[PDB]
């Protein structure tokens, strides 16, 4: 519950851009909560995480 | 040419681990928490030293 690609679109909403540097709610593919986010150069990432 | 067939197998079950991540993501050590004392010592320090 509250992760995955299963979604329900009973409430429809339109994708937002991420912003950076303010407080926001979020809601990542089904991730939910408050905070503030910054764009870093990752590359710890595979093909699937 | 002086080749082998192996093939290793050994039973699985379900038991905790302390796992160690490096910088890059990648499994490096891990120690059975139940196997002898130092495990219990390592696994209650959550330290691999
Ligand atoms: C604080 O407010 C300024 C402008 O009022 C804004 O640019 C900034 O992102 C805000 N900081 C946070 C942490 O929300
Ligand atoms: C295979 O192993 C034997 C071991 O007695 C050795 O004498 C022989 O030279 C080996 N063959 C090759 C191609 O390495």
């Amino acid at each position: 519950i509250n992760s995955g690609t299963t979604c329900s679109n009973d409430l429809l909403y339109s994708n937002t851009e991420v912003s950076t540097g303010v407080c926001v709610n979020y809601d990542l593919y089904g991730i939910t909560g408050q905070g503030i986010f910054k764009e870093v150069s990752a590359a710890y990432y595979n093909n699937w995480q | 040419d002086n080749e082998t067939l192996e093939y290793w197998v050994t039973p699985l079950s379900r038991r905790q681990y302390l796992l160690n991540f490096d910088e890059h993501g990648v499994i490096t050590n891990a120690v059975d928490c139940s196997s002898s004392f130092l495990s219990e010592i390592q696994c209650k320090t959550q330290s691999f030293a």
